[PDB]
């Protein structure tokens, strides 16, 4: 904050900073272009929307809380599952997550709109804090103002070590690997569509070094080739070749596997950047994890629950500015179905450790004491 | 991309007098009139300025092309260049408005190229393709040529004279071995 | 300290020592450039921010309201994901504190390190830090007790003022992994394979074919001989024509095993095992419960116990009582295979009494 | 010597990706002579049918009419993978052999000498960590004690160090199951305060 | 990099009186000069043929190397090999107004690679849109008697075949022929790369 | 590294009298003046002292080089050496200060090399490259040569005399088979 004045005047105060130059293009050719970048986001975005939340303020009693009434249906025509999959679907895609809030009544705003991060730009302002966000659709600005207490936009950032105002978006980190997987799939699509293999060639040199065959001869040559020598029903006709004629059989020397092992290795680096295990989305390869009780438990612990615990941490601080009391939203880590093998060995350790009493092991497992 | 020349070479700049001193002088008989000899030197200059992409008499060209290659480039094909005259930039009908700034001619025998200042080069209108008039070549006379290139013109124009149709007859520094160092050596057959 | 008067006058008193020149050219090519260097930092920084902390040295485990809410912007975990994201990238973590109050400062700001340099001064510890963005400096002061910047270093054996940052150690394997993925990216974008070639020599040694013949030759090649619907048309080659089919002999695997070895020597430097991020290869660890336990013991809990110990000393300059602050290494889900065999070891040791095994596990005896 | 093989075989591949020329082919134009360049009107025509129709992933397999003089000679790249790959990993392991780490600990690929990380991490704190730390603390035990009259002995704990748990299990399972001696006699074998 | 020459060979320095004695033309006639415009016309066509195969200069005329950007950091090899006494290194700007600079450049004389070799770790900086003209006199000697005689014999063996056959007519080369004498004066370079 | 010679050979040391006794004597006619013959022996000495890296008349050289190869070496290229005169070590401008100790000339037909005493060789200033003047060659006269090397000069200078341009005509001990044992045989194309 004391350093805020020299970092804000460097880029230019009061004017918009547009951010990355190709996040609007990587959505077209890296999320709607290949299946692996498509599935890796939709697997994470539909998993973070699945996990419930806990609203706690020193007694955790708030299961009828207005924020949990707000998040259950944010706005008309977009549920709780459709809100977070559209919010996480902006964080994984452009590194920035946004939420408009409209509030007629000055507390607990009525609607939450996931503003897309393609058309949003920051205003770095005076003291190193972004004063405005500009929603630029067409050639038209909006300029939300955050020189107040509610500050109508929470700005969920991923970690970016170079930029001061945006995030890094793992699609942008694997953008070279998206271009290998998009092009090695278009290599095979092209090769099946414009390539010429002949099954052979019937050489007619003639009495000279060069000679075409007559049009009465050409209809005769096709008719004994069309009727007697082609098809599956004519595989192996012994083909009398008189003087001049010759049948030179052609081949197709790379048949399978055109960039096949560099496409699957490029498919895995797409799955490595977003953080899914390859057994989850279905990439063939070596079985790193064993039996889906590990990989789905490694999925909700390395790339889902670290992501959801900071989206809900920004929702815990931005919403609480709308209602006096501070709110803490965090994921449940209980009755989430992929952490069952974590929950078994917790209940089997404390269940079999019969040296302590029953009312002392209910509080270790998280039960209401009796 | 057309590259027609503005004016042909006059013939009074070609050495029709020095060619017959190569042709029959010192050894021989002191045969044909000047119009027969001059039809063979420019038929041998145009065979070597096509194989080596040169100009040799320094006449004026006009390169009219429809799209630049890069924005800091468009190498010119005729190799020894000097004093690009004008960069006319016509529109459709063409009131024919020239530009006078933005580019620098870089005289270089390797890549005679036009290399605009900075990063932006003068763009082209829709339909109004840009023309470049430049004066490429070694010198205005014949005495300004490299002598090995001027000898291979005489070794070839004495071939077109002393044997008429495509008949029969390689020496160490022949016709081919003299113009093999003025040819353009490029190994880009690619996209850029 | 006695040797402080001799190393600072040789390094240059009262001046800013800049240090690494490529501290930012490795970030944009090794963190936003390749996914292995991207994932390995984001794997650790999200993990060290996830382990909770406990307040010892108070004689009972309780500034915990400061760390859970440092400022208006980044959250508790957002603070450590940015702090460890500078130590793993540039070897240096910086922490501005603003303190209008005399003790327990209000906000903690992770000052990024590539725009930050030390000045040694006359003796020992650095006198100031210069946050130089644009051309503008700031010149913090360390000539006092509260010392507004904590400077967390990784181990550097030759330098006296900075860290080594494992990205600098794996700087070749980042360039082998970037270029080999740019090899295959380029090779799909500028490479001519033909499916064959129709050679028309002619009656001479050379001859082009007329435009009435070339439009005929395209039409019978386009309609009849190309596509998936035309695989095998027996292609009557007349006098002079010839079809020479070309191949494409190196098809798969252009720098494939040199890239996978480069993709693992990036993971070797940051300390992640190759099972966690997804590197294919041999099975070193078996079943992820020992691969996650090796992660939180070899490269996470050694990293977070050095950052939390530097938070423990620097924050205890603001409040009078010295505080200790170390990771809990319990209620962390990766050490459960470490924990249950401990509970099975002394739990089945039936010789010692019930009050004597609650003290071994960290349970309050009743 | 093994650091210089691993530093250079990694710089072999860094160099080979950075300054090496593979072409995907070559389009030979000899001409009517033995040697002939093509005209500048011909050269822009040759690139434009090569740039637009014959390169890229979208043009993999165009049948490429080659008229008289022209020829397409496809080039290769005959060592593709594995430039000093098995002498770099063998040089990576000798670096790990000198300091004394097991290669499964730092992550070198190779044969699994140790089994399941309860062995290798127990072999790590017994062959190259605890022999090193017991003599650093032995010099600290003798140098510090010269500052305070009484002699001091610092040594590592070998208790609640988390990699020696499989060593500590079979100690507690041997003396725990050996029920012939009494309880106060097996507390002193395990290192417990007697009761 | 243009590399045009300032002045040419004057013609009085070429050994026409010795090349006439090489051709075995005729000794004591009253004519004796009917080919002085011809014997000199093939000496200039065989010197300039060997200057293109060997990149030598042979008469030590004055050259001018007009270029726009330094090739490497400091060295700047010159094409013509036998160099001596670089006359002026001028550093032009956008329009005329050339200012000569002593510039800390020094010219290592060597017939292997004749280069400039900046001594202040950088060559003097070129202005944006400005040239650099290196004026130098490169060659063996001012007269014909200062040449290496094996190279001067290859000029007479070659200019006598331009005399004795006028059009391109095909002619087994002798042990030390024309090509075998200039092949130790050629440039032996094996770098096709970026540095 | 230049290696220009100090003084050329005078011609009164070349055997223009003994060459015509090879050329037409015993078999033939007892043709050309001495200036025509002497232009062919030194054109045949310089063809063999370039192929075999020799000197043959023992004139004085000056080797001026800018960096030593090793610190106990710098082999000299002209092979039969004797009596390195001076090791001048100029500075920039060059008041031209010689050194007189530290090195030993090792006369050897294989590697004529300069081999400083101990392990340190005289270093070079910045800009002031070191020059070596040495007198390499067999003998001051023509009668001090190896006779097979002196015969291959006569077999080659009689070739340059008896056939003028590059025309047509291998014997057991020819020109090539006589100078193949005076050539330098090296198989280091490497770093040191």
């Amino acid at each position: 904050s004391v350093t805020g004045r020299i970092v804000a005047m460097a880029s230019g105060a009061g004017r918009p900073v547009w951010g990355p130059r190709d996040t609007v293009s990587l959505m077209r050719t890296g999320f709607a272009g290949n299946p692996v970048g498509f599935r890796s986001v939709k697997l994470i975005a539909e998993a973070t929307a699945a996990v419930p939340l806990i609203c706690q303020d020193a007694e955790r009693r708030y299961e009828i809380h207005p924020v949990l009434d707000l998040l259950r249906r944010p706005n008309a025509g977009q549920g709780r599952a459709e809100l977070f999959e559209a919010l996480i679907g902006q964080i994984l895609l452009s590194g920035n997550g946004y939420l408009e809030a409209v509030c007629p009544e000055p507390g607990v705003p009525r609607e939450l709109h996931v503003l897309r991060s393609d058309r949003m730009a920051v205003v770095p302002g005076a003291d190193g804090w972004p004063v405005g966000y500009d929603y630029t659709v067409g050639g038209r600005k909006h300029r939300f103002d955050m020189t107040g207490h509610p500050d109508p936009i929470c700005h969920i950032k991923s970690f970016h070590p170079t930029d001061d105002h945006y995030g890094l978006s793992p699609m942008q980190a694997a953008a070279v690997a998206l271009d290998v997987h998009n092009a090695a799939s278009a290599w095979s699509k092209a090769l099946l569509d414009n390539a010429a293999r002949p099954s052979g060639a019937i050489i007619y040199k003639g009495a000279d070094g060069q000679g075409v065959l007559a049009p009465e001869q050409y209809e005769r040559l096709i008719f004994e080739m069309e009727t007697h020598h082609q098809g599956a029903r004519n595989a192996g006709r012994p083909m009398l070749l008189e003087g001049g004629l010759d049948w030179k059989p052609m081949g197709f020397s790379p048949s399978d596997m055109e960039f096949h092992e560099t496409k699957a290795a490029a498919a895995r680096e797409i799955a490595l950047a977003f953080g899914v295990p390859p057994m989850l989305i279905g990439i063939p390869g070596d079985a790193t994890y064993a039996n889906y009780a590990e990989a789905n438990r490694a999925f909700y612990r390395l790339t889902v629950l670290p992501l959801l615990t900071r989206v809900s941490a920004a929702l815990a601080w931005w919403l609480s500015g709308y209602l006096g009391a501070q709110i803490e939203l965090k994921p449940d880590l209980d009755q989430v179905p992929a952490l069952a093998v974590e929950r078994d060995q917790l209940w089997a350790r404390i269940g079999a450790a019969g040296f302590l009493s029953n009312s002392e092991k209910r509080v270790l497992l998280g039960l209401p004491p009796t | 991309m057309m590259l027609n020349e503005v004016t042909a070479v006059p013939g009074t700049a070609l050495p029709v007098a020095e060619f017959r001193d190569h042709l029959r002088l010192g050894t021989g008989f002191a045969g044909a009139e000047d119009a027969a000899l001059l039809s063979y030197l420019r038929a041998a200059i145009a065979a070597i300025e096509g194989r080596t992409a040169k100009a040799l008499i320094s006449r004026g060209f006009r390169l009219a092309l429809t799209a630049w290659r890069w924005g800091d480039m468009q190498t010119l094909p005729i190799a020894p260049v000097a004093t690009v005259t004008a960069l006319r930039l016509v529109d459709a009908a063409g009131v024919e408005t020239p530009v006078a700034a933005g580019w620098r001619l870089v005289p270089d025998m390797a890549r005679p190229r036009i290399e605009a200042l900075g990063a932006m080069l003068p763009m082209i209108p829709t339909g109004g393709r840009v023309e470049i008039d430049f004066t490429a070549g070694f010198g205005a006379s014949w005495s300004a040529l490299p002598v090995d290139l001027a000898q291979a013109v005489f070794l070839l124009a004495a071939q077109y004279y002393e044997l008429r149709h495509d008949g029969a007859a390689a020496m160490p520094f022949g016709v081919m071995a003299l113009i093999e160092r003025w040819r353009t050596v490029r190994v880009l057959g690619g996209r850029p």
